[PDB]
């Protein structure tokens, strides 16, 4: 008979649903202050009680939806599906949780999202040239390591302040190459054209619109380029349910932080996104360079990967700043740039040993706590991630989904999904404090037996 | 300081062929872009050629190129400009100049270049006298018929140099006709010689008129 | 690219200030250069990239403006300040000029000194007959001449001549020739030419072939 | 240590200026009054047509916190045209970089711009501003016909900047040669002198310059950052040159001869970008006399101990050795981002120890990132790598933060205590601080005692308020004030004595002193000049021997000191502050001699006996036992004396008996250790020959099983001593008996019986109690009511029932409970009362024939009640006489027992016996 919420849930009618989950409270004058009050559901529910009256929600986990997860990329007509659940149902009371898992494959077919950032020096005119067969033939070849890939576009071309760009010592300098018979660019410091689009034959079209500028000082705005591509999510097209890889295109050494000093520019990098609306890193004459560390910072805690597309005379400062830079990797790229397209592919392949989870629109009110399985049955708690995988191989993650305190009647939705992954989990998460037995009350002065009082959930109070 | 001298320039027949040359000193010629500004009949600048410090890199204007070359000999300091398949529409006072990053800071005197079937012809050069009284008598010389520009004219060798007014050619049916006027004092005409002296170097001809009283 | 410049002339007081104006059909940035141009004189810069000036060149000139429209300003124009102006632009090929703005002194009115000369001797022996009218020292440039032969107006064959302005007095000269046959200027006794202009009534100078 | 956050001295100018980019001090032989200098790079001015120029500006550091511009210039640009700059004064940085030297000014504008008469090109040579005392000099040896990139025309002269000893300047040019830089270096006079300001192309006679490089050396910025020092050994200081992007963007360092460029020492970076060469530096750290070179590199990454690239900032020290040879330690900043490379500079000699030293910039560190500086003290071996103290930036960044200590100066004594100062800037909030230094003393105390053997019985001090001499010691105590620079002559110093600090915690206070009568002493020393090691004497006591027991445990003798403030500072109340290094707690141990013979041996004579107070445990219950212990010291004391007695567990240990003044107080102990049940009285650790310590030792014996004849406890006495450790053992014993005296009651349920009942008859053959008589119960009990419980015993009643032949009492039922079983003799209940429902006076067992009755009593416990109930009726015939009316009568049944055997078998055991009577009065 008497159990926990006897003697701690008869008092109140939400109190009951919060002190434990096996507790039920009979309404409509089923036990009308019979005698026992709350105890399990069973109890009451011999006593009197049976109707759906009892109003007993407990803790719940369940799977709305549970398309299987796929063998390889090329299993096309149902869609290839990276994770096991697709959607889940989770009933919590206050206090309590509830436990999932997350089964995910590096499958050969994860999304990719990918990024040309190119540099825009006058010794690239050729390769703006070369570069307009791509788009086209990188995603074709890419549709053997994916189905979806979407491709984007920006460049670089260093900070127009007085040391780097040429002056203005003259006006000639403000739409230089008046020096050659030719024509082309100012500086414009970084510059967003293409935002990722799976309309790949619009980087061939907007790579052709484009032409070089000249540049004094023979550093490259690259880390600015580079972090403002890294971090501005918003325009570049990041789709964090797919991998993000920054491809950085150069003939050049890059100008590092605290260089800018000869610029007058002492201002830190605080890592952030400066791109306005005319898609122009407006921070460009203001902000000095990011360090290693900003950009090893950000990279990581956004999972993205850097490609480094150099040509071969400056690769031992890119291999050696990737060093400082972990989790990027740094090819060999062709005076022509006819290798690009090679060059990412395998560049994704080497890349392609990591999977981790990221969940959008969680509410403070809610906590998801990780257990990693990253080999055989063995897991290690705090990780959303596992590295050291090859593809075809599996992680799952265990997840226990806690709340804290009783948050209003609202159906959240929680994205579960591994960075580089178009498929996710979607948890929907309601909140068992707040049921039938809360408006099923009519205090009314008489019906606590011989008195006046009110009553609710069951019980007279 | 600088100074820039052109030459070369003359009556060419309408597709035939001509070299401008322009010598150059007070400067280092080799680290400075050079180029051709020519004056139309119009008095309208237009830019005609441009050729870089190191002579690699040469601008020409669209309904030039082809036609004409420019280049540089940056030991002789000199600049060269070939012009060939010449129409009337590349008649003009041609100028050098050098730049000052798009500027042209500095330019020469200029060298008049015609192209015209017209023939050279000297000017017939009359005197102006006045018809059978006050403190000072106007006189003159009238220049007439000569091809192509430009004729010099000087009073007495260049003694009377007051009351002098020379009009700019008028080019009436391929040949020019200026006039030129002297006011002298009444008190010296006919009592000492007035003389009008035209030269026309594209004919190598040089004419002295006296002015006597009619 | 074409460069529009106005006004295409310009009359100013000494004294007075002036400004031109330059536009380009699309932004030359501050790629603009002005030039002045004297009387058989060739042109030197004044102001370099849009607002620069250059090294004994007067304050009082003074460039500005960026993009699609700069301008010229001369403060208390002086009587040297006579000649044409030029802008320049050199953002893209070809470079361009602007038409260009003549600027004339204003100055106090005066009546030109008019003298009327007979075909020579020399000339009508060769068969011609020109009979000359020179108009010397007078202002503003603006006259109108005519030839009268036996008292009927003739502009056939009547070439004028304006000189540009004087760099010492701002005033101008201007030459009228009017050529026959001698075959028929003998065939007319009175040729007179007619000034008409500010300050006066026509003045008249006459010559009479039976005199 | 000594460098105060609570009092700066705090410089600002105006919003948007950026204050604070570089920072100097400027000492004219002119006066007494110095000025701080602050440069504003975004300043504007007077100069008209200029904006963004810069500023330098000159403040009195004595209040008057107002900063006034260096009137360097006030016109605008030089001209050629009307109007046009051949020279651009605009967006130049003035203040980016500032440098003096007694009455001379020089501040740069690294982004100055040239215009050249050659070209129309604007080029950033960089160039510095001389204010000699009211003379104007342009300083622009990098302004030459090398127009250019290829050229000089990038030198940016002004990123950097020092003075040489005597006078040359140090102006570095990073941009020189396409980046790879130049150090520029003139004599200053020569630049005044030789000045012509119609040609800005002027060449000086002694003008050094680097070389160009080969295009390895492409944007190294060689001039990015400037020192000077005495590297190559003696002579002219020569230049340190930062070269940021040296070695392939890890950066180096170069050391050029003084009087040549030619490179000399070549240090590098570790890691790519780290930025070897942001901040150069040099000082005699070591203090002896040759500069070493500290060199900033901020966006070092570091290993954490997760194998993370952390962003700190190192500083790498390279220190000087005669051979050339650098040796090599390295300091790097603690916080992510918290560029710590970002500036070194000196700070001189912090605490005036002999050391000259430098403080570390890390601007972008602190929760809240507003820039922290480390200061720390130099060492004979290098620097000492942990800061003592740190100052911070008090403001918050109003866009960006201040970058505090991004510019750095100090070296300096602004005060008049020559303890040195920091110029901070942070140029984020417009700003520069000066943190006062306070003086450093470091004090050397010393705490003797010349009879550090005691000797109780050298009775020759005299006590001050008796005729009574006493045992005694000199205690001196010493003090050396020593500090540099200037710091008043006299300092006061408080110091306290403490005597007996060990035991003043509670324990007898061993000594105290003569004059006071206390354990303590204190006075005000003055100590002047340092050096002078001034001392006062006190005298004191040892305590009677006839109170204090101990000999062994050492006296210890405690200076505490506190240096003070208000008394030792000076009229800026800048308060001295004792070095960091220097205790405060000096100390000596005095013992006394403990006996030990004429040998300076202990031998003791350790005997123990004792007296038992209670002579027999009863066996059963706990039966208290208090032992009195006495302990001797028959030859020479003793160490570390303890009471040992073995206890059997059964004898439970309360504890040493406080209700006795005639015996010891003894702390005492109770344990059980490697199978063993002790306990261990405190007879005094330090024990002196001839103490006497009686103790009682109170237990509880419990033992209630079948035990041995007594209780045995093990007694000794001991010690850690040299010598004779251990007394010999006695042995106590305490007799165990059986004591079990058991109390005989009875009673007869009514006390007495009225002859006349209702309804009583004589019937032939009676049946029920109606026809009978009244119904006794008789009740007989045995009780244990000693603690010993017993195995057997016997319960004998005597009923007493025929009176000459008339039967009275006849027994219904023996109602029996406890381990009882009763046998009779004669038959019970011959008249068959099937009732249930439940000599003549005294009819007494030997008057009437009585029933024999015995009732085996088997085990009984102590407190247990062993009962027999005799149920029984009185018969009417035997009571209604029919000779001759009738009696009165007392019947009177008689119940004896005797306790025979206990399970304590082996104890002297006594049978237990007694009797009780039981009446009833029939009237």
């Amino acid at each position: 008979g008497p159990n926990i919420c006897t003697t701690r849930g008869v008092s109140s009618c939400q109190q009951c649903l919060a002190v434990s989950p096996m507790c039920a409270w009979c309404s409509d004058e089923a036990l009308p202050l019979g005698s026992p009050r709350c105890d399990l559901k069973e109890n009451l529910l011999k006593d009197n009680c049976a109707p759906e009256s009892i109003e007993f929600p407990v803790s719940e986990a369940r799977v709305l939806e549970d398309r299987p997860l796929s063998d390889k990329g090329s299993g096309d007509s149902s869609q290839v599906t990276q994770v096991s659940p697709q959607r889940i149902a989770l009933r919590l009371r206050p206090d309590d949780s509830k436990n999932f898992s997350i089964q995910v494959r590096q499958v050969e077919d994860y999304p990719v999202d990918i990024y040309y950032l190119m540099d825009l020096s006058y010794s690239m005119k050729d390769d703006l040239w070369s570069i307009q067969n791509l788009g086209t033939k990188l995603a074709t070849q890419m549709r053997k390591l994916t189905s979806n890939l979407r491709i984007g576009f920006g460049a670089f071309v260093d900070k127009p302040v007085s040391p780097y760009m040429y002056i203005s010592p003259p006006e000639a300098l403000e739409n230089p190459c008046y020096d050659m018979k030719t024509t082309c660019l100012p500086m414009f410091g970084y510059k967003h054209v293409l935002t990722l689009t799976d309309q790949v034959t619009r980087f061939n079209e907007e790579v052709k619109k484009q032409s070089v500028s000249r540049n004094r000082d023979a550093p490259e705005g690259g880390f600015d380029a580079i972090m403002q591509a890294t971090v501005c999510d918003e325009k570049i097209g990041w789709r964090n349910d797919a991998s993000h890889l920054l491809v950085f295109t150069t003939d050049a050494k890059t100008h590092i932080a605290l260089d800018g000093r000869l610029a007058g520019i002492v201002q830190p990098n605080d890592g952030q996104c400066h791109v306005g609306s005319d898609n122009h890193y407006s921070a460009s004459t203001t902000m000095d360079y990011p360090s290693l560390g900003l950009m090893t910072e950000k990279l990581s805690q956004k999972n993205i990967n850097l490609i480094f597309a150099v040509t071969e005379n400056v690769v031992n400062l890119y291999q050696n700043y990737s060093e400082l830079i972990p989790g990027t990797t740094v090819g060999v790229l062709s005076m022509d740039s006819s290798n690009v397209l090679q060059l990412i592919v395998d560049a994704y392949g080497k890349i392609r040993s990591k999977v981790e989870l990221e969940v959008r629109d969680l509410p403070e009110e809610l906590s998801l706590s990780f257990n990693a399985t990253c080999l055989n049955n063995e897991v290690i708690p705090g990780l959303k991630s596992c590295m050291g995988l090859k593809i075809g191989d599996t992680v799952s993650f265990s997840i226990e989904a806690k709340v804290r305190g009783c948050p209003q009647e609202k159906e959240k939705s929680f994205t579960i999904k591994p960075v580089g992954f178009k498929d996710s989990l979607i948890v929907q998460v309601t909140f068992d404090c707040d049921c039938a037995c809360q408006a099923q009350a009519e205090p009314n002065s008489h019906r606590c037996n011989n008195g006046n009082g009110t009553f609710e959930c069951g019980v007279c109070r | 300081e600088v100074q820039l001298e052109e030459s070369g320039g003359g009556l060419v027949k309408p597709g035939g062929s001509l070299k401008l040359s322009c010598a150059a000193s007070g400067f280092a010629f080799s680290s400075y872009d050079m180029s051709w500004v020519r004056q139309i009949p119009e008095k309208r600048l237009e830019w005609v050629a441009k050729v870089s410090s190191g002579g690699g890199s040469t601008y020409y204007l669209d309904t030039v190129q082809g036609r004409f070359t420019i280049s540089r000999d940056n030991a002789k300091n000199t600049l060269y400009l070939q012009m060939s398949s010449l129409n009337s529409e590349d008649t003009a006072m041609y100028y050098c100049a050098r730049h000052n990053y798009g500027s042209f800071a500095y330019w020469g005197q200029g060298t008049l270049v015609t192209v015209s079937a017209a023939k050279t012809t000297p000017p017939s050069v009359y005197p102006l006298a006045p018809g059978s009284t006050n403190s000072m008598v106007t006189l003159g010389c009238l220049v007439k018929g000569y091809f192509p520009e430009p004729v010099t004219v000087t009073w007495n060798s260049g003694s009377l140099s007051s009351g002098v007014h020379t009009f700019p050619a008028v080019l009436q049916s391929d040949l020019y006709t200026l006039s030129s006027s002297v006011t002298v004092p009444s008190s010296t005409w006919p009592s000492e010689t007035v003389t009008c002296n035209v030269a026309h170097p594209a004919s190598s001809t040089k004419v002295d008129k006296k002015i006597v009283p009619r | 690219l074409v460069m529009t410049q106005t006004p295409a002339t310009l009359s100013v007081t000494p004294g007075d200030s002036v400004s031109l104006s330059c536009r380009a059909s699309q932004s030359i940035s501050n790629h603009l250069h002005w030039y002045q141009q004297k009387s058989h004189e060739s042109p030197r810069l004044l102001i370099k990239y849009a607002s620069q000036s250059i090294s004994g060149i007067p304050s009082r000139f003074s460039g500005s403006g960026s993009g699609t429209d700069f301008t010229l300003s001369i403060n208390s124009v002086e009587t040297e300040d006579f000649g044409m102006y030029f802008c320049q632009q050199s953002n893209s090929w070809p470079h361009t000029f602007g038409g260009g703005t003549k600027l004339e002194i204003k100055r106090a009115d005066a009546a030109p000194t008019v003298s009327i000369f007979p075909p020579s001797s020399e000339q009508l022996t060769s068969g011609g007959a020109s009979v000359v009218c020179f108009l010397n020292n007078f202002y503003p440039k603006d006259i109108n001449v005519k030839w009268k032969i036996d008292g009927s107006e003739r502009q056939n064959g009547v070439l004028n001549s304006w000189t540009d302005q004087d760099s010492k007095d701002s005033t101008y000269s201007m030459s009228s020739t009017l050529t026959l046959t001698k075959d028929e200027y003998e065939r007319h006794n009175s040729y007179t030419c007619e000034a008409t202009h500010k300050t006066s009534s026509p003045i008249v100078k006459s010559f009479n072939r039976n005199e | 240590f000594n460098l105060d956050v609570d009092s700066p001295a705090e410089y600002s100018g105006p919003e948007g200026s950026y204050f604070g980019f570089a920072v100097d001090f400027f000492v004219p032989s002119a006066s007494s009054r110095m000025f701080l200098l602050v440069g504003a790079p975004k300043a504007n001015t007077t100069q008209p047509g200029i904006v963004e120029g810069g500023q330098v500006l000159k403040c009195d550091w004595s209040s008057t916190r107002r900063c006034q511009p260096i009137e360097f210039d006030a016109t605008g640009n030089r001209d050629y045209a009307k109007d046009d700059p051949l020279e651009f004064k605009s967006h130049q940085w003035f203040g980016a970089s500032v440098r003096s030297k007694q009455d001379k000014i020089l501040a740069c504008a690294p982004l100055y711009h040239w215009r050249t008469e050659m070209k129309q090109e604007r080029e950033p040579v960089g160039t510095c501003f001389l204010q000699d005392g009211t003379k104007t000099v342009e300083y622009a040896p990098c302004r030459s016909q090398d127009i250019d990139a290829d050229g000089q025309g990038f030198c940016q002269g002004g990123f950097s900047i020092d003075f040489t000893k005597a006078d040359r300047v140090l102006l570095g040019g990073p941009g020189s040669f396409y980046w790879q830089g130049q150090l520029i270096s003139d004599q200053v006079a020569e630049i005044v002198s030789k000045y012509d300001p119609n040609v800005y192309s002027i060449k000086y006679n002694n003008q050094l310059a680097t070389r160009t490089a080969q295009a390895i050396f492409d944007d190294s910025y060689l001039g990015y950052s400037v020192a000077v020092g005495d590297f190559n050994g003696d002579g002219i200081d020569d230049f340190v040159s930062g070269v940021p992007r040296a070695a392939r963007t890890l950066g180096m360092v170069y050391i050029y001869d003084g009087k040549n460029m030619s490179s000399l020492y070549n240090f590098t970076g570790e890691q790519m970008a780290a930025y070897f060469g942001f901040s150069v530096a040099a000082t005699d750290i070591n203090g002896d006399d040759y500069a070493d070179v500290f060199i900033g590199a901020p966006l070092f990454m570091d290993r954490g101990s997760d194998g993370k690239l952390q962003e700190v900032g190192q500083v790498s020290v390279s220190l000087q050795r005669a051979s050339g040879d650098f040796q090599t330690t390295k300091l790097n900043g603690f916080e992510v981002f918290a560029r710590f490379g970002s500036a070194i500079a000196p700070l001189g000699d912090l605490d005036q120890d002999g050391f000259n030293d430098i403080a570390i910039a890390a601007p972008y560190g602190g929760e809240d990132k507003k820039g922290i500086v480390y200061i720390f003290n130099g060492r004979s071996t290098g620097l000492n790598a942990v800061p003592s103290q740190i100052l911070e930036g008090q403001w918050a960044a109003r866009s960006m933060p201040p970058s505090f200590g991004y510019s750095m100066k100090g070296a300096t004594d602004i005060d008049k205590n020559g303890y040195p100062d920091l110029i901070v800037g942070a140029f984020g909030v417009d700003r520069a601080i000066l943190y006062r230094a306070r003086p450093v003393i470091t004090v050397n105390a010393g705490l003797e005692v010349y009879p550090s053997i005691l000797n109780q019985d050298n009775k020759t001090c005299s006590l001050p308020g008796t005729a009574l001499k006493v045992s005694c010691f000199n205690v001196r105590f010493c003090l050396k004030a020593d500090g540099k620079g200037v710091l008043p002559r006299k300092l006061n110093f408080q110091v306290e004595l403490l005597l007996d600090k060990l035991k003043q915690k509670g324990a007898i206070r061993r000594a105290l002193f003569l004059y006071s009568r206390s354990p303590s002493h204190s006075k005000n020393m003055t100590i002047s000049r340092g050096g002078l090691m001034q001392c006062e004497e006190l005298i004191a006591y040892l305590r009677d021997e006839s109170e204090f027991r101990d000999k062994l445990t050492p006296i210890t003798i405690f200076m505490e000191y506190r240096l003070d403030y208000r008394t030792a500072a000076d009229t800026t109340g800048l308060q001295p502050i004792l070095n960091q290094f220097t205790p405060a707690n000096i100390s000596r141990q005095a013992h006394i001699l403990l006996d030990c013979g004429e040998d300076n041996v202990c031998k003791p004579k350790l005997e123990v006996s004792v007296d038992s107070d209670q002579k027999k445990i009863y066996i059963g219950d706990d039966n208290p036992l208090t032992l009195i212990v006495k302990a001797q010291n028959q030859g020479e004391g003793a160490y570390e004396a303890e009471l040992i007695v073995s206890i059997p567990l059964q004898a439970d240990f309360i504890g040493v008996v406080r209700n006795n003044e005639a015996l010891a107080r003894l702390s005492c102990a109770f344990k059980t250790e490697n199978q063993t049940r002790q306990v261990v009285c405190d007879l005094g650790n330090p024990m002196k020959a001839g103490t006497q310590l009686l103790a009682g030792l109170r237990f509880s014996v419990h033992q209630q099983s079948e035990m041995d004849t007594s209780v045995k406890f093990d007694l000794q006495i001991q010690s850690s001593n040299l010598f004779d450790k251990v007394s010999p053992v006695v042995s106590h014993k305490v007799d165990l008996a059986v004591l079990a005296a058991v109390e005989i009651r009875g009673v007869s349920s009514p006390d007495h019986i009225f002859l006349p009942i209702p309804n009583w008859e004589h019937k032939e053959n009676p049946e029920t109690e109606e026809d009978v008589g009244p119904v006794v119960q008789h009740i007989y009990e045995l009780r244990n009511n000693g603690p010993s419980s017993f195995s057997k015993a016997m319960l004998h009643l005597q009923w007493p029932y025929k009176y000459n032949n008339n039967t009275l009492l006849y027994i219904l039922h023996y109602d029996i409970d406890g381990p009882m079983n009763c046998t009779s003799d004669m038959e019970i209940n011959p008249l068959r009362i099937k009732i249930s429902s439940l000599d003549i006076h005294t009819l007494g067992c030997g008057v009437a024939q009585c029933l024999k009755i015995v009732c085996q009593v088997g085990r009984l416990d102590r407190g247990k009640s062993a009962i027999l109930y005799v149920k029984s009726l009185l018969w009417t015939e035997t009571f209604m006489n029919k000779e001759n009316q009738n009696h009165s009568y007392s019947l009177k049944s008689s119940a004896s027992f005797n306790v025979i055997e206990f399970p304590y078998k082996n104890l002297p055991i006594e049978d237990i016996t007694n009797s009780t009577l039981v009446t009833t009065n029939v009237t």
